[PDB]
């Protein structure tokens, strides 16, 4: 739809990739496994890369010339889950890699001598603050900002 | 369709407003204070700044625009000649 | 400055502390009252090369020295020859 | 053997005929 | 006479030098 | 053990060699070295870059004086077909008789190299012309260059005074200038192009008798001071022009009309004078903005002082910013510095998709060793820009002078500043090679498909906003019409700045998922480049490790193992440890262009399209496709077109290389076993008593951090110099 | 790249990678996130182990591939 062309539905350069390029895979007339069970160009990896046929699912998928596809994303006529969808998903995972940084790490400074207690993991993972992350609901985003990490502590 | 004249008008609305001073009060450059020579030390440096002198000729010379940008812009610089034309002189309406 | 680095402390006790650099450093010079008394940060440096093994060891918490000297002799530096 | 001040005659000189005709000629044989 | 105009290359690139590779070892003595 | 080198000290009695070399880099180093005061000094360097102006006439006359006896011009001026221009005649004794073979061009005699600088299109693109009528060029300039040294010495006498305190005005100076200078040296311009040069472009000659008789027109500036002028701009050139003989010439100086030709692209004759007159007000205008006695305008404090836009009520302060960038000195020399190196690549940067040349891409080579001799440099500032105001913390600057004042607060409030810049670099790194390892492992694995590949939105997007009327596309409010503009049309964006796609030469080149990177990685660059410079600044006084890091400031490289272990950790060695990105994106850039022309030349596009969208590719068809022409040139097949070039090519990979020791040598390895060495003459015969004066040393150990760099560097730039050229040249394109 | 990754590891001082490691530090302390296990630069000659071995694992296996894709094809 936007600057490249459009999507499978037709896409001419696209098509010839699909079929010279993969298809030369084919390029053995034989190569022998007339019945044989081992050399699998044969079954897939053409099929698992190929029978991706004028089928890909569908996706639109923008497609320059060559063909070879183009990622928008500007939330519009179908591109939208090729940043946020995936995105907010970065997100999402990362700050839970972290905000259990700043916690298999904030629960020890104290009791008594806590000098390197790092260089071997007192909970592996932390196996106790673990969860803490998806047992994020709204949780930084407000008790970052207000009290604990509280300006104060800033 | 430019106004082409529309600012030319307008610039030497300004500059007249700077014709000002040369004559009125006592010498040029409110006499070189500091300018050769140099300045105490000042120094800083240094001085001086006045928020307070934007009056003077607000009013009165700010006809000067009206002056040449009017009866001698559009309306054919002075009509009311002659004055030693024979070597030549005019001078001839473009206009 | 010619030989100005600053090792200088506080303590300038060099017991434990510091000893290590070639002549240079003919000190123990106790100034009226700095604990185990013996004070400031040289004697006559016009005598030997660059270090900073100066610090190293027994502090100077701030700097520590190094080559900063630049008028440079050559008996200040192995090789005038 | 007169060496009372010179060497500054020989390098205009002797530097200027190893060099003014060594370079130029009459009719190449060129680079 | 014909054809001759090499010696601003010497005088330059070769004798020029000569003067202050020699002069200036001014730096070492004069 | 005598006593030398006058100005320094410490420096004059070193019995070793340091003696020579740090002798031969003090000397531009006035503040503070014995001979100075703050009234020396200044006049020290005033007389001293009068000492310039000077150097650059010598320059400039000999270019104008390798040109006009030979070295093609009644030639190229006949028309300049893209064969083979000329800058002088190569003479080297070494030379083979292959002296013959083209190395020696065509229409001059004896060998020739060509000019690739521009000067050629432009003492032609304003008039300049017959081969009787030119020979003048040094004859002026020299007339001129000699005069450049007369004040340098009358300005050094004492008596008829050199000035000294009056070195700290402004107001004055820059209320001059800004004026004075720019205006009037526009303005004189405007003059120039207009009298004398538009006449000689599209209509005919001047001669060098009249000047009264020639009259662009019949009756005279005619209206004109009669506020009239719009009727400059009707029937003002055409384009069945046949460029330089009128005939479709017509004759109204001024436009803004016709446009682009196939017949030379270049700004139109005209318009690069309206403006240089149009600004040429503005300037005039602006020059008598401040203070000069009289008693009007402005004081350069009072405006600053309590002036501040957000200040007011957010307690923080702006003191007298005036008397620390005027008592600097090099907050002088480098707030100078950039603005020329932001302005030095908007220059070349400008320079192509709008070129102001006769003949000038639709050459595309010139256009190619001259966007980048303006892009290196240019980076090569900006680097000392920042490098002197890392100098400006040390020997200049004051805390109890400046404090709660806005440049403080900036040290103050530093250790954020470096980190909120490395967060951008770590980022863009890792985020760039993400996409590029990926767009390599995924093709050679065979799947040309699966390749990631963002479309450069926002860029395409500026320009279906200016003209870029490719293949439709509405844009709520805009479509392509209902609303065009209304408020604009027929005047203004005429033919112009309606280039389109004109795939040979349309200004704006048609971006896509290849630029998308490139784009990110020059990003990268100045970034990286700059938390170093912003850090390499943000602390020539001092750093934990180094606390109290000065009273020496710049270049005291090295300190003592123990602490931490502590290395280049002067500000002059994040300087220096800094021109290497400079030296990095200053590539990646260029590298672009070119890849891109090249390929946008004689041939594709498709090109730089699905082969810059990966890495391998960059290096096997660009790198390794396109150097081919060269390299075979020495062939065992005898000295074929270019020779100089590809042996400048080796000596690029040498002088490089060859930095390396310097840089992972470190003086102590060199000077023991020349403690060695020299126990030789010494103790060997027909080399005894044979005294040195300067003690057998290895390297200062700054010094050779630099000359493995100023080494590192001209090999890698002289390699791309001869590389571009060596194979733009050849083509194909 | 990894040779071509070496010359910074071979090339560079070492309070730097410490002037830039605290600016880190710093901007880590704020969200409460850094100090145990005092973060370090590289030890003068571990700096140099960093170099060297690259350089080499680098400017090596560059020829390792060279090399086996000018033997495998004809040759
Ligand atoms: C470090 C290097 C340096 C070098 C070696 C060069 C070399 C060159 N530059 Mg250049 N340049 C540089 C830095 C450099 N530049 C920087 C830092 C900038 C940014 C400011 C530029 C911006 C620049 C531009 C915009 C252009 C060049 C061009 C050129 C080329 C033209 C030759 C020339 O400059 O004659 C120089 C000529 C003179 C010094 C004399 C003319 C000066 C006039 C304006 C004086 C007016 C004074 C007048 C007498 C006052 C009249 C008063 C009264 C009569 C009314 C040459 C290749 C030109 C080009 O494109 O070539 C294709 C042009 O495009 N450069
Ligand atoms: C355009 C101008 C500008 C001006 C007016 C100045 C002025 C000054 N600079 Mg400076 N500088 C600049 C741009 C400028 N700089 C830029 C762009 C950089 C880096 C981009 C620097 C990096 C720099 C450093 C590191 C220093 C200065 C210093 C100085 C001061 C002493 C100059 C000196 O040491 O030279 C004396 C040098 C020589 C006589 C020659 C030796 C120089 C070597 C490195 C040659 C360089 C490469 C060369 C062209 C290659 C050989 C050619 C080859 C074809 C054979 C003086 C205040 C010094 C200073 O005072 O700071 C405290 C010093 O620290 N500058
Ligand atoms: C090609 C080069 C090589 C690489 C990869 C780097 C990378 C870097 N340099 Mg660097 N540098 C180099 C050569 C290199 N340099 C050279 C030759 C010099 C001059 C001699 C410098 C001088 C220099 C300076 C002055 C600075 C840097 C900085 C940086 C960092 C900037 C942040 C960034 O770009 O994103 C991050 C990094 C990358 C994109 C590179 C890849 C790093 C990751 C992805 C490693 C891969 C993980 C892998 C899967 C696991 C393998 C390890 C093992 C388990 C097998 C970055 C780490 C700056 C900095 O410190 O930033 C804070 C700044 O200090 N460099
Ligand atoms: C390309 C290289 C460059 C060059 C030219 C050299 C040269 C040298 N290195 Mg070396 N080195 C380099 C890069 C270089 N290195 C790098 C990058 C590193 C580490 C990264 C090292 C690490 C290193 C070490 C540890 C040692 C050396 C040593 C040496 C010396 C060995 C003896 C010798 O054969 O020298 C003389 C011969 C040459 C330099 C090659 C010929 C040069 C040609 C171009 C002839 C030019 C002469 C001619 C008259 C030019 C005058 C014309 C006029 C216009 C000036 C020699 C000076 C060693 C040494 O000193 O032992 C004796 C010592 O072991 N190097
Ligand atoms: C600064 C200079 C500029 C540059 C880069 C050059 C460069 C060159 N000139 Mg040259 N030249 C110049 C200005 C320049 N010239 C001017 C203004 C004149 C008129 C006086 C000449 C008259 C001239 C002649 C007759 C010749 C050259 C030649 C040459 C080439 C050999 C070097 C030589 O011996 O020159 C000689 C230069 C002079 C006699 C000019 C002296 C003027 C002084 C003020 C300049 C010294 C500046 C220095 C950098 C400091 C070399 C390509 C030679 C050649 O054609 O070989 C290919 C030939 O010998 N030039
Ligand atoms: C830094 C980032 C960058 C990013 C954003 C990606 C992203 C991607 N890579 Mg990838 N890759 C990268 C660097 C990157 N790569 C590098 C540096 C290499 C070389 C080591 C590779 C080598 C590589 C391979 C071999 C493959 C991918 C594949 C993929 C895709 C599979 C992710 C997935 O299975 O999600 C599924 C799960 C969720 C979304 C949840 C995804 C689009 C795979 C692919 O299928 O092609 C696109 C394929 O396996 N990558
Ligand atoms: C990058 C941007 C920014 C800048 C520097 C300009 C600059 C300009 N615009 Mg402009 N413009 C902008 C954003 C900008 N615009 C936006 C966002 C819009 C959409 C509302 C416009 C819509 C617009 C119109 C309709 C016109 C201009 C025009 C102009 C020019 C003359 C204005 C004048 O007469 O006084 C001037 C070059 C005028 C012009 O000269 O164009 C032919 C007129 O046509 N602009
Ligand atoms: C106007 C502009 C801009 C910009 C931007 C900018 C405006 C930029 C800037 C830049 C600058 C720079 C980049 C500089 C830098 C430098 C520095 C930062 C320095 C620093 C220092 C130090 C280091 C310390 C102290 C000293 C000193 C200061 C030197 C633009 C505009 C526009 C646009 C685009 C859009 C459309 C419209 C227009 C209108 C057309
Ligand atoms: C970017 C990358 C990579 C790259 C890489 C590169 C870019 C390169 C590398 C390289 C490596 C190497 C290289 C290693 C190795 C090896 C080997 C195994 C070797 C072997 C050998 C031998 C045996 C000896 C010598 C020779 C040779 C070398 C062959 C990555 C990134 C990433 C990201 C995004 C994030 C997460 C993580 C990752 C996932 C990681
Ligand atoms: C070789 C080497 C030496 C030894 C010093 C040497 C080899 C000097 C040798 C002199 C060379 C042969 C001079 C040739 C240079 C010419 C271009 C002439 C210079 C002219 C100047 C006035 C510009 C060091 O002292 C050193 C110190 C710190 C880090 C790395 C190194 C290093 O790599
Ligand atoms: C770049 C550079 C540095 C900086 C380099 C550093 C700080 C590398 C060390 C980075 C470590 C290896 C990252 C380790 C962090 C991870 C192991 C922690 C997470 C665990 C994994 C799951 C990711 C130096 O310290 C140095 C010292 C001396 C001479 C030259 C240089 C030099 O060139
Ligand atoms: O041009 C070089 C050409 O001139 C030379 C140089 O010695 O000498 C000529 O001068 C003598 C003097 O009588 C002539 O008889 C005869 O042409 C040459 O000897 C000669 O070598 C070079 O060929
Ligand atoms: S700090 Fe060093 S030498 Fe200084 S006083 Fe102590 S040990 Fe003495
Ligand atoms: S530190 Fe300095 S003074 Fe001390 S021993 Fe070393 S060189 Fe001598």
């Amino acid at each position: 739809d936007i600057a490249g062309l459009t999507p499978c539905k037709e896409s001419k350069q696209f098509a010839k990739r699909e079929k010279q390029a993969l298809k030369k895979l084919q390029a053995s007339l034989k190569l022998y496994a007339d019945d044989s069970a081992p050399a699998l160009a044969i079954k897939a990896t053409m099929e698992k890369t190929k029978k991706r046929f004028d089928n890909y699912g569908k996706y639109g998928l923008l497609c320059g010339s060559d063909g070879l596809p183009h990622l928008i994303v500007s939330g519009d006529q179908r591109h939208w889950g090729e940043f946020i969808t995936p995105g907010i998903l970065f997100l999402y995972i990362a700050g839970w890699i972290g905000w259990v940084g700043r916690s298999y790490l904030i629960a020890i400074r104290d009791e008594k001598k806590p000098t390197q207690k790092e260089i071997i993991i007192d909970v592996p993972l932390a196996s106790s603050l673990l969860f803490r992350g998806f047992s994020w609901p709204v949780a930084a985003y407000r008790e970052l900002l207000n009290g604990e990490l509280v300006d104060n502590n800033f | 369709p430019s106004l082409v004249i529309s600012l030319s008008t307008g610039l030497s609305l300004f500059l007249g407003r700077f014709v000002f001073f040369n004559f009125q009060r006592e010498n040029m450059a409110k006499q070189v204070p500091e300018q050769n020579g140099m300045s105490h030390f000042e120094a800083g440096d240094t001085r001086a700044k006045e928020y307070v002198s934007l009056l003077k000729s607000n009013d009165p010379v700010g006809f000067n625009i009206v002056d040449v940008l009017a009866w001698g812009s559009i309306g054919h610089i002075v009509a009311y000649y002659i004055l030693a034309t024979a070597s030549n002189g005019y001078d001839p309406s473009f206009f | 400055m010619s030989h100005s680095v600053k090792i200088y402390d506080t303590c300038i006790g060099c017991t434990q502390c510091v000893r290590a650099c070639p002549t240079d450093v003919l000190e123990m010079i106790p100034w009226g009252g700095c604990k185990a008394k013996q004070i400031a940060s040289a004697p006559r440096t016009e005598d030997c090369v660059g270090c900073k093994r100066c610090e190293s060891a027994c502090p100077t918490d701030f700097l520590s020295v190094r080559v900063y000297l630049w008028h440079e002799t050559t008996r200040s530096m192995g090789l005038a020859y | 053997t007169k060496r009372g001040l010179l060497l500054k005659f020989l390098i205009l000189g002797g530097g200027s005929l190893l060099t003014y005709v060594s370079a130029n000629a009459p009719q190449d044989v060129l680079p | 006479m014909i054809n001759l105009p090499s010696l601003f290359v010497p005088l330059v690139g070769l004798l020029f030098p000569a003067v202050a590779m020699a002069s200036l070892f001014l730096h070492v003595e004069k | 053990a005598l006593r030398i080198p006058r100005f320094s000290q410490g420096i004059a009695q070193d019995p070793t060699t340091r003696r020579i070399w740090f002798g031969i880099a003090t000397a531009h180093d006035f503040e503070s070295h014995d001979d100075i005061t703050e009234g020396r000094l200044y006049q020290n360097i005033f007389a001293s870059h009068f000492g310039q102006l000077a150097i650059i006439f010598l320059w400039t006359s000999g270019n104008l004086f390798h040109v006009a006896w030979q070295g093609n011009f009644e030639a190229w001026v006949q028309d300049p077909f893209h064969v083979r221009p000329i800058a002088h005649a190569i003479w080297d004794p070494h030379f083979g008789q292959p002296a013959v073979e083209a190395f020696t061009r065509g229409g001059a005699l004896g060998p020739v190299n060509n000019a690739y600088s521009g000067v050629y299109q432009w003492w032609y693109t304003i008039g300049l012309r017959t081969n009787e009528d030119l020979y003048t060029g040094a004859i002026f300039l020299l007339f001129l260059s000699f005069i450049s040294l007369l004040a340098g010495w009358l300005h050094l006498q004492p008596k008829w005074k050199p000035s000294v305190s009056w070195f700290k005005n402004a107001e004055s100076r820059l209320n001059h200038h800004l004026s004075g200078l720019f205006g009037v040296s526009s303005l004189a311009w405007a003059g120039h192009l207009v009298h004398v040069a538009i006449p000689g472009s599209r209509g005919e000659y001047v001669r060098w008798n009249n000047f009264l008789d020639v009259l662009p027109y019949p009756q005279g500036l005619g209206p004109l001071l009669t506020g009239q002028w719009n009727l400059y701009a009707q029937n003002p050139s055409s384009s069945n022009h046949l460029f330089g003989t009128t005939q479709g010439a017509g004759t109204a100086i001024l436009t803004i009309l016709g446009g682009f030709h196939p017949q030379t692209q270049s700004l139109w004759l005209t318009d690069v004078a309206h403006h240089h007159l149009a600004i040429a007000f503005l300037f005039l205008i602006g020059g008598l903005m401040y203070r000069t006695n009289f008693g009007i305008g402005h004081s350069i404090k009072y405006i600053l002082e309590a002036h501040i836009p957000p200040g007011g009520r957010l307690g923080r302060g702006h003191k007298g910013l005036y008397d620390t960038i005027n008592n600097s000195i090099h907050f002088q020399l480098g707030l100078a510095l950039a603005s020329l190196g932001v302005i030095t690549s908007l220059v070349a940067q400008h320079m192509y998709s709008l070129p102001a040349y006769a003949f000038i891409a639709q050459d595309f080579t010139t256009q190619a060793a001259l966007y980048t001799h303006h892009q290196y440099i240019a980076g090569f500032i900006m680097t000392g820009a920042f490098a002197h105001g890392p100098i400006f913390f040390i020997r200049d600057y004051n805390p109890e002078q400046n404090a709660d004042n806005v440049l403080a607060r900036m040290l103050e409030h530093k250790e954020a500043i470096i980190s909120h810049l490395s967060w951008a670099s770590l980022f863009l790194g890792f985020h760039t090679l993400g996409l590029y390892v990926h767009n390599d492992v995924m093709l050679a694995f065979g799947t040309p498909e699966k390749q990631i590949l963002i479309e450069p939105i926002f860029a395409q997007w500026i320009q279906s906003a200016h003209g870029k009327t490719t293949y439709g596309f509405d844009i709520p409010l805009s479509s392509t019409n209902g609303p065009a503009l209304n408020a604009g049309r027929n005047i203004w964006l005429p033919g112009w700045l309606n280039a389109i796609n004109e795939n040979s030469n349309s200004l704006f080149l048609t971006i896509g998922p290849g630029d998308f990177l490139v784009h990110h990685a020059i990003a990268l660059g100045l970034h990286t480049t700059t938390l170093i410079l912003v850090k390499g600044a943000l602390d020539a006084r001092g750093s934990k490790l180094m606390p109290d890091k000065k009273d020496f400031g710049y270049s005291f490289p090295c300190d003592g193992p123990g602490r931490g272990g502590t290395c280049d950790i002067s500000a002059w060695d994040d300087f220096y440890l800094a021109v290497f990105w400079m030296l990095n994106t200053i590539g990646w850039v260029t590298f672009y262009w070119h890849w891109k022309h090249i390929t946008l030349w004689r041939g594709n596009v498709s090109q730089f399209n699905e082969s810059s969208t990966y890495l391998m590719g960059w290096l096997r068809d660009y790198l390794w496709l396109n150097s081919s022409q060269l390299i075979n040139g020495i062939t065992p097949l005898v000295c074929n077109s270019l020779s100089v070039w590809a042996w400048m090519f080796l000596f690029g990979h040498l002088v490089w290389a060859t930095g390396f020791m310097f840089l992972i040598s470190w003086r102590g390895y060199w000077q023991e076993l020349i403690e060695t060495l020299a126990w030789a003459h010494e103790r060997t015969p027909l080399a005894n008593l044979i005294r040195w004066r300067d003690k057998p040393v290895a390297l200062s150990i700054v010094q050779a951090r630099l000359v493995g760099l100023v080494h590192f560097s001209v090999g890698y730039i002289f390699t791309y110099a001869a590389f571009l050229i060596a194979s733009t040249s050849g083509k194909f394109g | 790249f990894v040779w071509a990754f070496s010359l910074m590891f071979l090339f560079s001082g070492r309070g730097y990678w410490q002037e830039l490691i605290e600016s880190i530090v710093w901007a880590h302390n704020k969200l409460k996130v850094a100090p145990a296990t005092q973060p370090r630069a590289l030890s003068i000659v571990q700096g140099r182990a960093v170099g060297v071995t690259h350089y080499l694992l680098g400017g090596i296996a560059t020829t390792w591939a060279f090399f086996l894709a000018r033997i495998i094809a004809v040759g």
